[PDB]
């Protein structure tokens, strides 16, 4: 039992954009509903709209939708999410769930939640992070164990996937937030504590919105 | 056919075998169950009583073996009073509040549907009932969803010509409702001064009977010229009788009494005997059927109880079958002999067994 | 239309105690109403369908109650890992919806009290050229939350200042917050020292750096 967003992208305002939710493993029952859920940047749930599988016929849709969305049954395994007319306010995280179908028992719940997908709406062009190392610049002593980051500023849209030595090193990772500044772009720090024999140590940066993947090794101090 | 029976809450309160809860019910007797009666408190439908909660989850575990068992919860009843009944349903905000509390209430509690139980509307109320049935079967089709069944949405009516007239709009109501079921007994009581049978089946002797009207083939006769469906009208047959006390030596229909019959042991309200009460109550008696009514009575010291039974009931199904009726609505279960050691013989409901079979022989 | 309003808005509790969040509804759902849990960065995940019955793999420790227009999720023992915004749904309907969910209730859970570890870092020699600088300082393994002031040549900036912070750690109730100052080349090349101040209540610890020490 699997469910997985797609589609999630930067838009130009007034443009329209399709997501898509794919299913894995259903149980091969028709009786539930398929639904779209959207969460703006740190505000709450949602609720979008649903589509009863059984009769792929039967839409439901939340009263602010207003005809711009539009559900739809597309195979066994996906239904679409259209949007139409997009604004600034549509900026959000989309997420899928799904019903064990209408229960007098039990009722409506959404045992089965998709990652989300992210739909940025902005008159922005995809931009590539610029990746900066960041050490202790001081004469201090090279202890056996410091803490080194690098720090991806300015990007847009979201997100950034950010690894350490290609995966090999996980442990011991903080990696932050990121935050919007007033120009709209993105920006995050990410730090890494090794010992002296985890040297040289390597960051990864990958940026799927323009392909861009850089990778950065920091030295223990600055020059 | 439906055989639409009523259980009521208050029969669990009975000494001893008297003693009815919803468990004790045939699964496999009835197609409708009806629950009497739920309350309107605060504008919302809510319990009555305070074991309904469990008792309702007692009589809705019946439908796991018999699936297409249907339960209803009826609202109202005669401690209601028409009055609140009337201010819930004349103000647009309690209707609707009441209207969107029912059928939440009712799935989480495995109802599928409501039966209106204003006993009794007022001239004044007529268009309110109308709406109230209306807008009722509006929300019911609104709220369902695939996966969710349509809930059904019935009423028991008065079968007096009075009543009727200045209560209800027959025509347009039958349109919405499910199915109707018509309170085709409690014809005669005491406050007339004379014996008579409270269920016939026709009016019988012309000069025996009061007037034209109070007898279950006026009143059937009645909502059909009224505009009711006949498919969809369920006929009340009564499990219980009306007692009264004699005033003289003389037992004949029409005879002077002096009050309502002595009441019965389990029943304990004077006027009211249950079928169970009534086959004690046979033990000595003499029974006379009443000749154009085609329904007994039992007479005994100063004691007089018009009833039915098995032929009584019998005869009254047949009538049912050939006016084409939706079937038949017995009150109440819990006044047959649910026991079944009561009346002698082993087998427990024995009045409305006699109309499950009368139903389905050809 | 079926609209949950959800308080408190957010609510502190120490490890190990109880919780209970309040989720009112203004149409009656009789027992449809839904819980969720849902961390940072993540989907929600249901802890309670119907009035309260528990998810598969939920701990008794979520108890939920209520019916009608009035419902309570009760955590118990509260565990380290159940920081997160919890979220109520009525489960009745889609139908004539604005908006099935709650305004959601935020957990802070009290760990134990831990004393920040600064780090400061320096704009890295490229980052300069740029014609912008970004000074990052690094606050690690602390709870409760402290405050961040940012000075350049000892007089406290009033503006340019940019903090980010992440969720509670599920193992210790700890969090670590990034601070970025952000000056133009002009601005960081005029000015000799640069300090960054955590404060904790009373408790203050500093990180500090010149340019020219680089
Ligand atoms: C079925 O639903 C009914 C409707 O809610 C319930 O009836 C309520 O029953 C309670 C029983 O305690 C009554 O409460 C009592 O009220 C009297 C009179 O005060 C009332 O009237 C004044 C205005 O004159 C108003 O301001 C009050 O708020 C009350 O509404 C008091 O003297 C008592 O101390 C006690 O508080 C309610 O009055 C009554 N309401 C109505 C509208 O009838 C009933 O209990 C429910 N359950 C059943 C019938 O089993």
């Amino acid at each position: 039992q699997s469910v997985e967003e797609s589609g999630g992208d930067l838009v130009k305002p007034g443009a329209s954009l399709t997501l898509t939710c794919t299913a894995s493993g259903f149980t091969i029952s028709s009786d539930y509903y398929m639904c779209w859920v959207r969460q703006a940047p740190g505000k709450g749930l949602e609720w979008i709209g649903c589509i009863y599988i059984g009769s792929g016929t039967d839409t439901y849709y939340a009263s602010w939708a207003k005809g711009r969305f539009t559900i739809s049954k597309t195979s066994s395994t996906t239904v679409t999410l259209q949007m139409t007319s997009l604004t600034a306010a549509d900026t959000a995280t989309y997420f899928c769930a799904r019903d064990k179908g209408w229960s007098n028992a039990w009722g409506f719940y959404f045992q089965l939640w998709g990652p989300g997908t992210l739909v940025t709406v902005s008159s922005g062009q995809p931009k590539a992070p610029s990746v900066f190392p960041l050490a202790p610049c001081c004469g201090d002593t090279p202890s056996s164990t410091v803490t080194l980051g690098c720090l991806v500023k300015g990007y847009l849209p979201e997100p950034v996937t950010v690894t350490w030595n290609s995966g090999t090193l996980t442990n011991g990772v903080r990696t932050f937030p990121s935050v919007r500044q007033s120009s709209g772009l993105y920006s995050l720090s990410s730090v890494v504590s090794v010992t002296s024999s985890s040297q040289p140590v390597t960051c990864n940066v990958a940026h799927p919105a323009t392909n861009t993947k850089v990778d950065k090794t920091v030295a223990p101090s600055t020059c | 056919y439906k055989l639409v029976c009523y259980y009521t809450s208050w029969s669990q309160y009975r000494e001893g075998d008297g003693s009815c809860f919803p468990d004790a019910l045939d699964r496999f007797l009835c197609t409708h169950i009806i629950y009497s009666f739920a309350n309107i408190s605060n504008d919302h439908i809510d319990t009555w009583e305070w074991n309904d909660v469990t008792l309702y989850g007692m009589l809705n575990t019946l439908k796991n073996r018999n699936p297409n068992l249907k339960t209803l919860l009826s609202v109202g009843g005669w401690n209601f009073g028409s009055q609140r009944f009337s201010k819930i349903a004349s103000n647009t905000q309690s209707r609707r509040t009441f209207i969107k509390s029912v059928p939440p209430f009712l799935r989480t509690h495995g109802f599928d549907g409501l039966d209106l139980a204003w006993l009794y509307p007022g001239r004044r109320d007529k268009q309110h009932f109308t709406t109230l049935i209306k807008e009722m079967k509006a929300e019911f089709i609104k709220e369902a969803q695939p996966g969710k069944k349509q809930l059904l949405l019935s009423a028991a009516l008065s079968a007096g010509k009075v009543t009727i007239d200045s209560s209800y709009d027959i025509a347009k109501i039958s349109q919405h409702l499910d199915f109707i079921s018509i309170m085709t007994y409690d014809f005669h009581g005491a406050w007339r001064g004379t014996t008579g049978h409270h269920s016939p089946l026709f009016r019988g002797q012309e000069d025996a009977s009061p007037d034209r009207f109070s007898n279950t083939d006026y009143a059937v006769g009645y909502m059909l010229r009224l505009g009711a469906p006949a498919s969809k009208l369920v006929m009340g047959i009564p499990t219980f009788g009306r007692s009264f006390t004699l005033a003289s030596s003389e037992t004949g229909v029409g005879a002077p009494i002096s009050g309502p019959g002595i009441p019965g042991r389990f029943t304990k309200e004077a006027g009211t005997l249950a079928y169970y009460e009534i086959c004690d109550f046979l033990r000595g008696a003499t029974v006379h059927r009443i000749l154009g009514q085609q329904v007994p009575y039992a007479t005994k010291g100063n004691q007089w109880v018009g009833y039915d039974d098995q032929e009584s009931v019998k005869s009254k199904v047949q009538y049912l079958k050939d006016r084409q009726l939706a079937g038949a609505m017995v009150w109440a279960l819990d006044l047959d002999d649910f026991q079944g050691s009561f009346c002698g013989q082993d087998l427990r409901f024995p009045l409305t067994n006699a109309i499950k079979d009368a139903l389905a022989a050809t | 239309d079926p609209v949950l309003t959800q308080t408190p808005a957010s609510v502190e509790v120490p490890v190990g105690g109880t919780v209970t969040i309040n989720c009112q509804a203004s149409q009656s759902i009789g027992k449809y109403l839904n819980w969720y849990q849902q961390k940072p960065g993540q989907p929600p995940k249901l802890l309670i369908y119907s009035s309260s019955s528990l998810a598969s793999g939920v701990s008794s420790r979520f108890k939920g109650s209520g019916f009608g227009t009035q419902f309570t999720l009760t955590i118990s023992g509260v565990q380290c890992a159940d920081a997160a915004t919890y979220y109520c749904q009525q489960g009745y309907s889609y139908v004539d919806l604005e908006n099935g969910f709650g305004g959601g209730t935020e957990l802070e859970i009290l760990g134990d009290p831990v004393a920040p570890t600064v780090l400061i870092f320096p704009p890295a020699a490229d980052q300069v050229a740029t014609g912008t600088v970004t000074i990052v300082c690094v606050a690690n393994k602390y709870f409760p939350d402290v405050t961040v002031t940012w000075e350049v040549d000892g007089t406290t900036q009033t503006t340019g200042i940019e903090n980010s912070k992440t969720p509670q750690n599920s193992a210790d109730c700890t969090y670590n917050l990034s601070s970025t100052l952000t000056l133009t080349s002009t601005q960081y090349n005029s000015h000799k020292e640069y300090t960054c101040k955590v404060t904790q209540g009373t408790t203050s610890v500093v990180q500090s750096f010149n340019r020219g020490d680089c």
